[PDB]
DNA sequence: GAGCGTACGGCCGTACGCTT
DNA sequence: GAGCGTACGGCCGTACGCT
């Protein structure tokens, strides 16, 4: 028998917990919810890199479902689709072919009807993942291994944003320009005690894929200061003058996460309900070549400026973005502001780059050890050979080679495994040349781990490379 | 779509409320068709602590559960009109499975309380397993959770009506902040 | 604008569909006994290594690999086919090992594709046995991205063992399942006498052996179907008349005919009692459980004769059904109506050709290997001269010239020597190379014997067929009455 | 099911009979909403040569086409009541697309013959390849088969009435054997 | 408000041949 | 007389937090 309060307390907590930290909230480090990371990682393990051809969605899902994500396919596929939509992601992470829906609320065609691969920027999220930069864990059945977090060589959380509903809390972080983010990470790295207001000298405010307008910097300020603010988003519209004293409103940019077709329905509802008037026609002329374009025709008598302003108020022609910056930090959720957001990220890069350099050291030294035994061997190759020849078994040659030429097991083994073609002159030089270079590389790697600024500067240097390859113009105009 | 049993004697009969439409069909083939009825639950069920009565009584699922029990709800609830003397909650072994349990236990506590006091409400017990209930066949589903000899049913018992009353209010209620602080205090 | 004649369009289009459905959808190949879709589940299972010894993989995943790499059609046509291959009441010799709900005889569908698990059965290893040893031709897949086999080696005669029943265009096919132990004996008997008659082949193969057991009435239909390729076979349920106490009588059905929905059979009897077209029947129950198997109980009133009811049930419900044989298989890429012997002759021919190509492939690799070994023996006999020759060399390119020129070695042999490791110079290792070379000379001869004489190959085919017969052969299920 | 165009001037209007719902969705976005109407075809249409008139006329897919053309069929067929001057058959570039296409042309020839004689019926010409229609995006789908300035249509012409009548009865009639012959005779 | 986004499948059309 | 077995999808419920 079970207590009804107890059963409720425990069981509900169980659900809640998991949803907070294995469903609806992104990590602060790579800016990803579990399903997103599992889709990118699966694309990786499948080798679905940009240079290879597309792969049908149903296969990608099928693998991602079975290997890491023990849930329905619709949650997986829709998530991926989103990542492919240039109107959802400021820096799309999936490169998809066929129908991946529109701003008009249009669904994407089912798994079978679309194919997909990873974008070039998705490579940067996965860079160095195989160089012990991040900790792995078991999957839900123990039969596979998967990452706890991706290296994330660009600030994903603030770049692409995050919006999910959890239990006890929700999150809502707007997308930003990448150039501005990085530059803001560079300023932070140079000055640990830098002010929010000073960081905004780089990071002006959000930057939605959908362009548009932001009214004033007050919301943005509060947002980045407290982690909670309200940001007004306004469509880009102009009133142009036409013959016989007529006018029309043309809307060329609409708010983030606003259904275009559904906004138009609302304008027409207000014309059938006569809650607004002066409007003669209403056309959606959105083409590939003009992009978005909604045209509103205005009755000669009416003032189109009045009409437009009433529309901002009465339809989602103007909408609010309610910033609630909650990410998983140390695996617990946390309201964070712009600085903690950047600070946990920078710290994530300092770890990734350390552990990598640390990894490249263990590998350099390990190789250099082997090359040394190979160099020895190459300087007495006559006696190395006869020594192996006098041996009955590989083990005796191993014993003999170690005792005679003061060699290690890894070194004796390496000499035994040596292919006679290495004895040709060119390969004999290659063995020396590799050693020498490797020594200077271990030098470089030991500089890095010994000085925190040399390391930090490395981080700066690589981040600036990303900036110069993927950084782009700002799309959203922030008005005062 | 409820699948009912042959026997019309509530004392020996039992109804299984199962997660997902897949586990419904398997359960229907695995069941003792004489004493065991199945009411499949298409997904997450309404939180009744959050809704006003007019939605509740118009909620197809909540509708199909009353019609099945045959007892009416609230004050009009009649324990003698109960068609089954066992109501077993069968959900997946996973976290969402638990959610749908709480959701069910919320409806039961807030409209069919005397059903809990009379110890008719049971929770089934599938194996602790990454596998769902839908994934497992009919025979495994019957041999593990549905046959009287082999099954482990936890009879759901109520002890303190004032504690329980505030627990539901907190966990399942309108106020988020109180459910935030519960999470905070009790989560590790 | 261009103009297209409606008549011409109707002939050209409909011929494309018609032909496509025939040679590439609806009819099995006489060799491996598989439709295209089927082959591609099996191959897909195989290229993922979803062998019996490795745990089940999700049906979701399998279908995707098969659809994206080989079968550009909807998910359900692939899945349903895989689910049929996992049904012990559908396949005499199940080709798929499924876990979860894969449907029942009552005709209820298998649970969705995310709610099931699958891998191969041990017998399916035999359909794919020796596939990579240039035994079967490969062709490009639909997009050109992958490769897929045109047929499977099929080391057991699968067309006849599991049967076929596909509706095409302008034709259909319907072949019944057969017992393997009987089928292989028949093949053997044909291998020793090319002029064996059908009636002789029927000493080995009594007739079709359904997975569902039950009864076959008379051998008269089996011959017609086996001689001409068409003919009708009467299937009857196994039903006995139990007598409980003095008065009471019960009719219990334990086996029902093949491709006969049990729930729908039962309903028809319930229908006839309701419409008063059959008298005597009190109750009607389906006590089918896993341990008991199929059990359908009909209670009969006292003063009502069970036998009159039982016979009348045969004539009136699908409790007795006919199986309309129509043995049509793809033969040299064309559809063909084939009799039992043609069926068997084509399979044995497939088998001969598969073993001969296997042997040829093993010889090539074997002859190739011994060549390398020869060069390696030459090297180890003159080691210091060799080492000397490679060290003298500036590059590996000249090292080959200097070794080929000096020791009389092929390009191949100088590459093997330049790719040899210093651990090959120990004393024990020299012995291993001498050993490996000795057995290998003996193995090449064995193979060269097989390829020169038709009868050794013939025997080897027989010998390997007999291995399948023992390991996988089983007792007859379907009783044949006369 | 049909998504009509804004224009009510038949001479400039055209309807597309598209295969499968996914392509029917993208064609609905890529189209020229002023002139071009989309009537999706969710699979294999009824073969009217094998159906009796009561089964034909109760058939939804068939019923939707008649309404959408608005000409009526049989002896009540008026070319002046037509809502589109171009009826375009747009199916996948595979054998099943070909089959649907034979099924449509059979319907038309048997019920709206003078609709073919007037040259109103057309066959679309999508891009050849393994990819079908439901796999193309709406824009590349508009450009390749729907845009009048770049598209290639096949206008269907009836040159010999007596010879065609014999062709439909063989290919699509209920006598199988004559079909078989034609296959075997032309099999390549 | 409602709807943002990760979670928890059934029903029922057609061609086609042979045979009931 | 109905059905066998490979082929050609979209409709819709719920929980959860926030303006
Ligand atoms: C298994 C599904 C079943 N299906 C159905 C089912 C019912 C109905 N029905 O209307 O009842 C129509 C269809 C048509 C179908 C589809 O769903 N979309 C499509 O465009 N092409 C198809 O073949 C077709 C689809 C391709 O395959
Ligand atoms: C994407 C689908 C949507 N879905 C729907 C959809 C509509 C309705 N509906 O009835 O409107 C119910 C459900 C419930 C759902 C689920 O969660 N559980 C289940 O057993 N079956 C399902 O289909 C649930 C399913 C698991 O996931
Ligand atoms: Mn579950
Ligand atoms: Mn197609
Ligand atoms: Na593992
Ligand atoms: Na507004
Ligand atoms: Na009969």
């Amino acid at each position: 028998e079970r207590n009804i309060t107890s059963e409720m307390r425990e069981s509900f907590l169980d659900y809640a917990m998991s949803v907070i930290v294995a469903r609806a909230l992104p990590d602060v480090r790579d800016g990803l919810k579990p399903v997103h990371r599992r889709i990118l990682y699966g694309l990786n393990e499948q080798g679905m890199t940009p240079d290879k051809s597309y792969k049908k969605s149903a296969r990608i899902v099928g693998d991602v479902m079975g290997k890491y994500h023990p849930h329905g396919d619709s949650s997986i596929y829709e998530a991926m689709v989103r990542m492919a939509q240039d109107f959802s992601y400021r820096y799309p992470l999936v490169d998809g072919q066929g129908n991946f829906g529109s701003m008009d609320g249009d669904g994407a065609a089912a798994m079978r009807y679309t194919e997909a691969r990873m974008t070039k920027i998705t490579l940067e999220l996965l860079r160095d993942i195989n160089k012990d930069t991040i900790d792995f864990i078991d999957n839900y059945d123990g039969n596979e291994r998967e990452p706890s977090v991706l290296p994330a060589r660009f600030p994903n959380l603030l770049a692409n944003g995050a919006s999910g509903i959890a239990v006890g809390m929700a999150t809502n972080i707007p997308p930003h320009n990448l150039t501005e983010l990085i530059n803001g990470v560079l300023s932070l790295s140079k000055n640990p005690d830098i002010s929010i207001a000073e960081l905004m000298e780089d990071i002006e405010g959000p930057d939605f894929p959908t362009a548009g307008l932001i009214l004033g910097k007050s919301g943005i300020r509060r947002a980045y200061e407290t982690g909670r603010g309200s940001i007004q988003m306004r469509s880009r519209a102009v009133i142009e003058e036409r013959g016989g004293g007529r006018q029309r409103i043309v809307v060329t940019e609409i708010p983030f996460q606003v259904n275009k077709a559904r906004m138009i329905e609302k304008i027409a509802e207000l014309v059938r309900d006569k809650k607004i008037d002066g409007i003669t026609d209403l056309r959606d002329e959105t083409s590939l070549r003009t992009g978005v374009r909604v045209v509103i025709d205005v009755r000669k008598d009416a003032n189109a400026s009045v009409i437009l302003n009433n529309l901002y108020k009465q339809t989602p022609l103007q909408t609010s973005f309610g910033v609630n910056m909650i990410a998983l930090v140390n695996g617990r959720p946390k309201l964070i502001n712009l600085k903690e957001a950047l600070v946990h990220y920078l710290e994530h890069q300092k770890t990734v780059v350390r552990r990598r350099t640390q990894y490249n050291l263990r590998k350099a030294k390990d190789r250099a050890h082997i090359l040394e035994g190979l160099r020895i061997a190459l300087d007495h190759i006559d006696e190395i050979i006869s020594t192996i020849r006098e041996s009955d078994t590989d083990k005796v040659a191993m014993e003999s080679l170690q005792q005679r030429f003061k060699l290690s097991e890894k070194q004796a083994q390496a000499i035994l495994d040596m292919r006679l073609r290495r004895l040709t002159g060119l390969e004999r030089d290659k063995i020396e040349a590799e050693y020498n270079e490797l020594l200077n590389y271990i030098s470089e790697l030991e500089t890095i781990l010994a000085d925190e600024e040399v390391l930090l500067q490395l981080v700066r240097d690589e981040l600036t490379e990303i900036r110069d390859r993927f950084g782009d113009d700002r799309r959203t105009e922030i008005q005062l | 779509k409820l699948a009912d049993c042959s026997s019309k004697s509530p004392e020996e009969c039992e109804i299984f409320l199962v997660e997902g439409d897949s586990a419904g069909g398997s359960t229907k083939s695995g069941r003792d068709s004489r004493t065991q009825a199945i009411l499949p639950l298409r997904g997450k069920i309404l939180n009744v602590e959050k809704a006003r009565l007019d939605r509740i009584l118009n909620n197809n699922e909540i509708r199909q559960m009353i019609t099945a029990f045959g007892t009416g709800i609230g004050g009009d609830f009649d324990l003698a009109k109960a068609r089954y003397h066992k109501i077993v909650i069968m959900t997946d072994a996973d976290v969402d499975g638990a959610h749908i349990r709480t959701l069910l236990l919320t409806f039961f506590y807030r409209f069919m309380r005397p059903l809990i006091e009379a110890g008719y409400v049971y929770i089934a017990q599938p194996p602790t397993g990454y596998k769902g209930l839908g994934e497992m066949n009919a025979d495994q589903l019957w041999e593990t959770t549905m046959n009287p000899e082999h099954r482990a049913l936890l009879q759901v018992k109520l002890e303190d009506a004032i504690e329980a009353d505030q627990t539901f209010e907190m966990l399942m209620g309108d106020v988020v902040e109180n459910r935030r602080q519960f999470i905070e205090d009790n989560a590790v």
